[PDB]
This record gives structure tokens, C-alpha cells and sequence, in this order.
DNA sequence: CCCATCACCGGCAAGACCACCTGCC
DNA sequence: GGCAGGTGGTCTTGCCGGTGA
């Protein structure tokens, strides 16, 4: 459902991807990110057709998050258009995700 | 006898106007005050009780003081003014002598409630007004209350840049202060006999009557006093270019392990705790977390986004991005662990050992992240090289004068043994000319480094050092268990080199390391790791030198049976009973025992301080007695002091062979002085620098 | 005896 | 540490502290 | 303009280690 994201393959699928990206930058050992990959479980369900959610493992991609500059995690940045239309740091709640994604969407 | 306290405009290094003194005199039992103007008859006062055969009391008057009104007095008046050292008292030295336990004595002080905390186990003049009660308060407060009365800004130090009664008044309570350290020591029966009354006797009775120890540390204050104003001729450029290779060195070690190691993500910054989102209960396994109490999706009264990154109970992990860095112990390990290598030892706070010995032992599987290691150890010692000689605080690159040498501090009596300190720098503590960098370092320090006054010719170096000092000491005081064997077959060549031999040692380093690790108590790993092998080979060592000499353990029992009368253990640490908690010195002082294990160091490494004080003193007075005069102008200078070492800057060859003769026959009359049931000896090297003369 |  | 001892000093990493920023009242 | 909270520096400790005798 959701669509891990690699180094070698960001550029063709979220800076190109023609669609709302929401890339969830996380690493296995943050307690924040466990909390809201559940959430993004069904965020992706939820909003399958007017947005995809991808995420990017800070650990297995070096590349990819320095280029972002990731200070805290989970990040949830928002692409539009090769653009970085909204940046919101933490593990928000389902209510929360869902008012970020209906106001920037 | 009078008390006296001066106060000038600055530190002896750059000190340019004298501004007050006190004087009190225990004859009249008045205070007289002077001022700037009265600089004149203030120097006058003082030579008047000299003139007297009189004593002359300060705090630090030797260091400063002292040096200060003759700097001072040529300076502004044009005079020559040189109080004589036997007319000269400190209440610092003997505070340093008396009380050399006050990080232990001082506890009670603090816990009852006495002592303001930053004058703890100090012995400046406000702490010991402290602990005494005629603390009235600091002049530093009450110049920083009127500054930030008139709003301006307050300066390190701007307090003595010019003179007011305020200084005055404080000055006066410096002087009421000392005499209260003054009679407070005097008091003590050890060192000052009961009968007679110190503050009325005149200055030979007061060195005749004391104890030996007042004596030997008033001399050794005075001597390394005027050692660190001489200070040691430093090549700065050979530093600065040996700085610019090391750096170039860094720079490619770093670059190869940056190659090696990428960067990664790491937490840096949470204090919180990250606890389970249902139950609540925390989590410690995860990092520490931080938990924004503002934020949200919108602003307060279409609504207008909010666009900081966090909402209000969002919880996020605080991450830094960080590049290895090889002088992190944490990165070492991390990556290290990440290659494969599994830690076997630890520190006591939760964290793999990560020194010289493990890493030189460390076995990964990629060949490059097994080299990587000893890119590691040639930045880490790399690092401490140009920590020492040019970036630390302390750097000798950072305290080399305008006079070209480095006037590092010494504290005659820091160590609880009897020993000196080293600081700003640590001159006792530069790389041996057998490390890495070693004789470049010590090249760096040495009389040629000096180009005579007159004829411009730079200046010989001779150095001097006790041969086996706390060997020959244990043979003294094992003596009467052996009836002097030791003391005999110890002078049978070298002792180093012989017990080298007989333990099957690659160097003589190894050799004193061993004999010293050993005679003060190592375990057979500690015996076993010194030496480059395990416990085995530590018990055969240890049993192989202690059934040489069986006296040793002779020793060590009547240590215990003149010191300890009962013992037990609690928790990690030792309640014992002390018969008596200290030894008698050479010179008859106090020598606080800190543990039983450590007595006998305590006993050894004392002696050889007691002897040492007294050998840089006889030497120098010996020299003084030859025609030979103490300066740059002269024709010795004392550079260093290293525990039984010394380093004199000779303006000739025949000067600084005069020098080695006469610090051979200043051991021998030492050892004469007290009797020692050992003979004593020294070794002596003429040269340019450091690196030459050891 | 004592020395120290 | 079933204890080598005595010392100084360096860098890293974490807290403490402080001026000064947003945002809401 | 105050209050609460956040941000970025500077300072201080403590840990862990290395240098000498
Ligand atoms: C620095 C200085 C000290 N003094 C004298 C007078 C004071 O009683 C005494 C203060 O010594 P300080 O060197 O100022 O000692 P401190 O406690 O302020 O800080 P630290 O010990 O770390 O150095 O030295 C002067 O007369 N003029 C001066 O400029
Ligand atoms: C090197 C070393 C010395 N010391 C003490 C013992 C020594 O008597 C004193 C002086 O050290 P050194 O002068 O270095 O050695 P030494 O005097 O015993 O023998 P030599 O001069 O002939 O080379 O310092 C130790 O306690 N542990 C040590 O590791
Ligand atoms: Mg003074
Ligand atoms: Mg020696
Ligand atoms: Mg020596």
C-alpha cells in the first residue's frame, strides 16, 4: 500500500511522481516513528486516490535525507510538484494527520 | 617580625604600579597603612626589619609579593630592593606544609555550613579567612556592587587597575587575615616547639627551632619561585612548524576515515522520556524523546496555517546528522561494532572501554574497517600532540612569553607525599624522547634556545637526574630488616637494568614501570599487562622479586603495624581504625597516609620528594657558594624541576659541568644529612636541549 | 624499633 | 580496582544558564 | 507588554583516557 522509497529511485518517485506525496522520513529505533506508522497505515488507505504516502529509512538511504535537512524524526514532508509544500515534525495523531493533509490538499 | 600584604595593578607578569600596602608590627601591635605615594617608605619599612635581623610575613609573598615590590620598586623608583629569603615567611608555603589535607579536612567545613563551596580545599588567603572567621568580605564584591550602581560593565580584574580606600580598607583586612594564618599555624606543636614564641623571636632562631620542614619548604618555595621566572627557553618556530605537519597529518588520516566511514543520524538532544502512547508507561529502551506543548495545523482567530514543524503532544526523536569523528569514543565504538568486534570490558557508567590496549587488540572481518583502527590510533596520539604543544588552553604555544620561554607554575608541596605540582603548563608531563614526537618535543625546550645578554652565543644545558631515588629509598628503609643487603647489591650496575634482564623485559622503561608497579602493590593482571602477558606471568614475577628480597614484606607488615590497629569493609571502601594516620618525613613533617595499600608508596615517594627538595636546594647554595651566580645575567638559571630531576641553562660548557659536579656532591651531602643507610647518586648530561639531556 |  | 602511587590536562557529551525569538492572551 | 514555550549560544561538570615521574 504504501511505497518504500530508495535513494536511486526519490527523484522518479516522489521530486516526478504528478501526484500529492506525503514521505514519511523515519529510522527503525525512534519510538515517534512506530507510533505513527500505524497511522500512516491508514492514512494511505484513506486517502487512496487524491494522495500517496512513501517513506524513506534514514539508515538504509543516507542520500536522500541530508538533502532535507532532517533534525528531528518521524518528518512528514508534503511534495507537490517536485516542491516541498508542507513540513510537519512528529508522530501526530490520526485527527491531527488528517487536518495537515485536508488543509494542504 | 611584621605582617605585610601589598596590592598592585596587575599580575607579577605585567605589573606596572604598586598601589597599597599594610604593615602590622607585633612590636608596636599596630597597623600602618600606604599608599601609592608612600611606596618609598613602605620598601623603607620593610628593609628597616631586615636591618633588624627581624621576619617579614606574607601570603604568597615568595611568588609575588616579593618579586612584585622588586619589579615595582625599579620600575617606579629606581631602587634596588631584595627582601633576603631568611628574612622571608609564607603563610602559603607553611598553610601548604601544616595543612596539605584539606580536600579531605575541609568536608566538615562545608557540610556543617562554613566555606563558600568555590574555596574548597584552598589555600588562598579568602578561604582560610573563611575557615578562620575574619571574613568581612571580598573587594571584588563590593568594586562589582558600585559598578553595577553606576551601570557600567565589570572586567576580569578591573578591580586593582587603580587605586581607592576601598582597596585600602581590604588591604588592611588581607593583613589582619594573615596574621590570623600566621598564628593559627604557629599554634600547631609538630612543627613549631610550644616554648617558644615565634612572633618575638628574630629570623635565625625562628629557621633553628622549627621544624626541618619549615625550613627545607620556605627554601624550595623561594628557589622554584625565582625557577619560573627564569623559565624554560622555548623554540616556538620548531612547534609551530611541527604544529603544521600534525595538522597536515589530521587532515589526511581524517580524510581517509570519513572515506572509510560515512556519515549517519544519530539522537542529540532529548531530555524526555518516550513512554508507551495507550498505557503511558515509559520506554526506556527508545532514545530520549521531546514533546512540543505548542503547535498545531492552524493559528488562533480561513483560519490562517501554522507552519512550525511540531504540534502541541506530538512526540519526535531530536536527530543530528554526524560525520565520524575519531576522537569520539562513541563513534569508535558504534562503527566498531557495526565491523563485527564484540566488547568485552566496560566502564562502571555503561559504556565498552575503547583505549590504546582494546583497539590494539581489536579483530573485525572487512581488511578496511581493520585498518581503519590504526588510522584511528596514529589521529588519536596525532591529537594529543597537537592538543598539548598548540590548541589546548594550556599549549605551549599559548604561553610562550615575550621573553621566548615557557614559565610554567610549580606548586612546591601539591602532592599529599610531598611532591610538587605542574601546571600552565605541565612541564612534567612533556612526551618522552622515547614516544612518538618525543624528542622533537623536548628539543623544543633547552638552553640554546637562549642567546646570552652580552655575547649573543646561545646558552648549554645541564641536566641532572637521581639514579633509582625510590629503589635506594626502600633500601634505606629495609635496611634493618636485610642488614643492608639491598642497599649493597642495588649499586651492582644498573638496578632498571638488571631487574630488566632477570624479568625478561624488551626495554628498561619496562623495567622501572615493572619494579615501581610492583613494590607498590599491583594484582597479577595489572603485574601481567604491564609487562604484555596475563595473570601467569604476573604471579611468576611477582613471587620471582618478592623471594629475592623478602625484606619487602618485612616492610609492608611494620607499615601496618606502626599505622592500622583494625580494619573492615563496607560497600566498596575501607573503615579503618588508624593507630596513626601519617608518616614522619625525613624532615620530620606530617605525611598524611591516605589508604593502607598505599602506605609504603606513601613512605618511598616521599623520601625521595624530602630528598629531592633538598638536593635543588643544596645544589643551587653549593653553586652560590662557588662564585656562580642565579640568572640570564648570571651564569646558571634553573629551567626545570621535574620530581628528581633538574634542568639548568649554563652560560658555558665549564659552567654547566661545574653544575653536574656540583648536583653530584649536593645528593651525596644530602644523603650524608640524613643518614641514609643507601647510598645516593645522580647522573648528569650536558647538552643543547632536553631531548639531549635525558 | 621505628623508623618512620 | 581483592587495588601500583602521585600528579595535569584534553575532547566529547550532557546539563545549566541566559539573551532573545515566536504566539497567544 | 506579559507569559509560556522554544531557540541558539556560552559556560560548566563528568567521563574516559593519555602524558610524565
Ligand atoms: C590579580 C591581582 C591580585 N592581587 C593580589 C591581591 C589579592 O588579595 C590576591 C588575589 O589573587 P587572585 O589571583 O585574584 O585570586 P582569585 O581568588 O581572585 O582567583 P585565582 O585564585 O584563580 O587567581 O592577589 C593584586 O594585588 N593585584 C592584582 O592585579
Ligand atoms: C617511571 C616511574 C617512576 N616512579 C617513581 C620512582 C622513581 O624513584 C622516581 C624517579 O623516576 P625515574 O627518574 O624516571 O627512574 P629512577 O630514578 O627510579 O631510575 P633512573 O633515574 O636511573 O632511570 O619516580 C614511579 O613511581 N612509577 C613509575 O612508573
Ligand atoms: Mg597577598
Ligand atoms: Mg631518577
Ligand atoms: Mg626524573
Amino acid at each position: 500500500k504504501i511505497i518504500h522509497l530508495t535513494d536511486d529511485s526519490f527523484d522518479t518517485d516522489v521530486l516526478k511522481a504528478d501526484g500529492a506525496i506525503l514521505v514519511d522520513f523515519w529510522a527503525e529505533w525512534c519510538g515517534p516513528c512506530k507510533m505513527i506508522a500505524p497511522i500512516l497505515d491508514e492514512i494511505a488507505d484513506e486517502y487512496q486516490g487524491k494522495l500517496t504516502v512513501a517513506k524513506l529509512n534514514i539508515d538504509q538511504n543516507p542520500g536522500t535525507a541530508p538533502k532535507y535537512g532532517i533534525r528531528g524524526i518521524p518528518t512528514l514532508l508534503l511534495f507537490k510538484n517536485g516542491e516541498v509544500a508542507a513540513t510537519k515534525v512528529g508522530a501526530l495523531s490520526k485527527g491531527q494527520l488528517k487536518e495537515f493533509l485536508d488543509a494542504n490538499l | 617580625m611584621i605582617v605585610s600584604a601589598i596590592a598592585a595593578n596587575a599580575l607579577l607578569e605585567s605589573v606596572t604600579k604598586f598601589h597599597c600596602g599594610v604593615i602590622y608590627d607585633y612590636s608596636t601591635a599596630e597597623y600602618v597603612s600606604y599608599r601609592p605615594s608612600d611606596f618609598g617608605a613602605y620598601l623603607d619599612a620593610l628593609e628597616a626589619e631586615v636591618a633588624r635581623g627581624g621576619l617579614i610575613v606574607f601570603h604568597n609573598g615568595h611568588k609575588y609579593d616579593v618579586p612584585a615590590l622588586t619589579k615595582l620598586a625599579k620600575l617606579q623608583l629606581n631602587r634596588e630592593f631584595h627582601l633576603p629569603r631568611e628574612n622571608c615567611i609564607d603563610t602559603l608555603v607553611l598553610s601548604r606544609l601544616i595543612h596539605s589535607n584539606l580536600k579531605d579536612t575541609d568536608m566538615g567545613l562545608l557540610r556543617s555550613g562554613k566555606l563558600p563551596g568555590k574555596r574548597f580545599g584552598s589555600h588562598a588567603l579568602e578561604a582560610w579567612g573563611y575557615r578562620l572567621g575574619e571574613m568581612k568580605g571580598e573587594y571584588k564584591d563590593d568594586f562589582k556592587r558600585m559598578l553595577e550602581e553606576q551601570g557600567e560593565e565589570y572586567v576580569d580584574g578591573m578591580e586593582w587597575w587603580n587605586f581607592n580606600e576601598e582597596m585600602m580598607d581590604y588591604n588592611v583586612q588581607d593583613v589582619v587575615v594573615t596574621k590570623a594564618l600566621l598564628e593559627k599555624l604557629l599554634s600547631d606543636k609538630h612543627y613549631f616547639p610550644p616554648e617558644i614564641d615565634f612572633t618575638d623571636v628574630g629570623y635565625t632562631t625562628f629557621w633553628s627551632e622549627s621544624l626541618e620542614a619549615v625550613d627545607i619548604e620556605h627554601r624550595a618555595a623561594w628557589l622554584l619561585a625565582k625557577q619560573e621566572r627564569n623559565g624554560f627557553p622555548f623554540d616556538t618556530k620548531a612547534i609551530e612548524e611541527l604544529y603544521v605537519e600534525l595538522a597536515a597529518r589530521r587532515s589526511e588520516l581524517l580524510r581517509k576515515l570519513t572515506e572509510t566511514f560515512g556519515s549517519w543520524y544519530q539522537p542529540k538532544g532529548g531530555t524526555e522520556m518516550f513512554c508507551h502512547p495507550r498505557t503511558g508507561k515509559p520506554l526506556p529502551k527508545y532514545p530520549r524523546i521531546k514533546t512540543p506543548k505548542v503547535g498545531g495545523i492552524f493559528k488562533k482567530p480561513p483560519c490562517e496555517l501554522d507552519t512550525r514543524e511540531y504540534v502541541a503532544g506530538a512526540p519526535y526523536t531530536p536527530v543530528e546528522h554526524v560525520v565520524f569523528n575519531p576522537s569520539s569514543r562513541d563513534h569508535i565504538q558504534k562503527k566498531l561494532q557495526e565491523a563485527g568486534w564484540v566488547p568485552t570490558k566496560y566502564t562502571d557508567k555503561g559504556a565498552p572501554v575503547v583505549d590504546d590496549e582494546v583497539l590494539e587488540g581489536v579483530r573485525v572481518d572487512d581488511p578496511e574497517k581493520q585498518a581503519a583502527i590504526d588510522l584511528i590510533k596514529e589521529y588519536l596520539m596525532i591529537q594529543k600532540r597537537i592538543g598539548q604543544s598548540a590548541e589546548g588552553d594550556k599549549a605551549w604555544l599559548r604561553y610562550v612569553a615575550e621573553d621566548g620561554k615557557i614559565h610554567g607554575s610549580v606548586n612546591p608541596n601539591g602532592a599529599v607525599t610531598g611532591r610538587a605540582t605542574h601546571a600552565f603548563p605541565n612541564l612534567a608531563q612533556i612526551p618522552g624522547v622515547r614516544s612518538p614526537y618525543g624528542e622533537q618535543c623536548r628539543a623544543a625546550f633547552g638552553a640554546e634556545h637562549h642567546l646570552d645578554g652580552i655575547t649573543g652565543k646561545p646558552w648549554v644545558q645541564a641536566g641532572i637526574d637521581a639514579s633509582g631515588l625510590e629503589l635506594r629509598c626502600l633500601a634505606h628503609f629495609m635496611a634493618r630488616f636485610d642488614n643492608g643487603e639491598y642497599a649493597h647489591e642495588i649499586l651492582n650496575g644498573d638496578i632498571h637494568t638488571k631487574n630488566q634482564i632477570a624479568a625478561e623485559l624488551p626495554t628498561r622503561d619496562n623495567a622501572k614501570t615493572f619494579i615501581y608497579g610492583f613494590l607498590y602493590g599491583a594484582g597479577d593482571e595489572k603485574i601481567g599487562q604491564i609487562v604484555g602477558a596475563g595473570k601467569e606471568r604476573g604471579k611468576e614475577l611477582k613471587k620471582k622479586f618478592l623471594e629475592n628480597t623478602p625484606a619487602i614484606a618485612a616492610l609492608r607488615e611494620s607499615i601496618q603495624q606502626t599505622l592500622v590497629e583494625s580494619s573492615q569493609w563496607v560497600a566498596g571502601e575501607q573503615q579503618v581504625k588508624w593507630k596513626r594516620r601519617w608518616i614522619k618525613g625525613l624532615d620530620g613533617r606530617k605525611v598524611h597516609v591516605r589508604s593502607p595499600h598505599a602506605a609504603l608508596n606513601t613512605l618511598l615517594q616521599s623520601a625521595g620528594a624530602l630528598i629531592c627538595k633538598l638536593w635543588i636546594i643544596k645544589t643551587e647554595e653549593m653553586l652560590v657558594e662557588k662564585g656562580l651566580k642565579h640568572g640570564w645575567d648570571g651564569d646558571f638559571a634553573y629551567m626545570a624541576w621535574v620530581h628528581d630531576e633538574i634542568q639548568v641553562g649554563c652560560r658555558t660548557e665549564e659552567i654547566a659541568q661545574v653544575v653536574i659536579e656540583t648536583a653530584q656532591e649536593a645528593m651525596r651531602w644530602v644523603g650524608d644529612h640524613w643518614n641514609f643507610r643507601c647510598l645516593l647518586d645522580t647522573e648528569g648530561k650536558m647538552g643543547p636541549n632536553w631531548a639531549i639531556c635525558h | 624499633d621505628t623508623d618512620f
